[PDB]
C-alpha cells in the first residue's frame, strides 16, 4: 500500500542529564498510494453526486421519479459511507 | 444518464391507450 520515498541515517548522542548516550536512527519516509482509493472511494461517489443532479432535468410535477432518484442517492451514498467506515 | 435524455424528450405525459392506430 505504500511506497518508501526516502531513507536516512542519522547518528547523534542524546545530552541526558546525568551524561551523554549514543544514539543511531534509521528513518523512512513512506508515501500513500492511491489507486485503490480513487478508483473505489472517490469514483463511486462521485458518480453518485453527478447521478442526483438528474432530477433537475425532470419535469417538477414527477414527483415520485425525482422523490425515488433523490432519497435512493441518499441511500447509496448513505451505504458507501458506512461500508467504507467498516472496511478501512 | 441514458434513461435521462430520453425523458427529457418526452412530450405527452400519458402512455399508448392501447385501443388506438396512433
Ligand atoms: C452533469 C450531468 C448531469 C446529468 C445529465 C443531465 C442531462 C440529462 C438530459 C439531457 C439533456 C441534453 C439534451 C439537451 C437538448 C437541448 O439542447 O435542448
Amino acid at each position: 500500500q505504500f511506497s518508501i520515498v526516502e531513507h536516512r541515517l542519522v547518528s547523534r548522542n542524546v545530552v541526558f542529564a546525568t551524561g551523554a548516550y549514543p544514539r543511531l536512527s534509521l528513518s523512512f519516509r513512506l508515501k500513500r498510494n492511491i489507486g485503490y482509493f480513487i478508483l473505489q472511494t472517490y469514483m463511486p461517489s462521485i458518480l453518485i453526486t453527478i447521478l442526483s443532479w438528474v432530477s433537475f432535468w425532470i419535469n417538477y410535477d414527477a414527483s415520485a421519479a425525482r422523490v425515488a432518484l433523490g432519497i435512493t442517492t441518499v441511500l447509496t451514498m448513505t451505504t458507501i459511507n458506512t461500508h467504507l467506515r467498516e472496511t478501512l | 444518464i441514458e434513461f435521462a435524455t430520453v425523458n427529457y424528450f418526452t412530450k405527452r405525459g400519458y402512455a399508448w391507450d392501447g385501443k388506438s392506430v396512433v
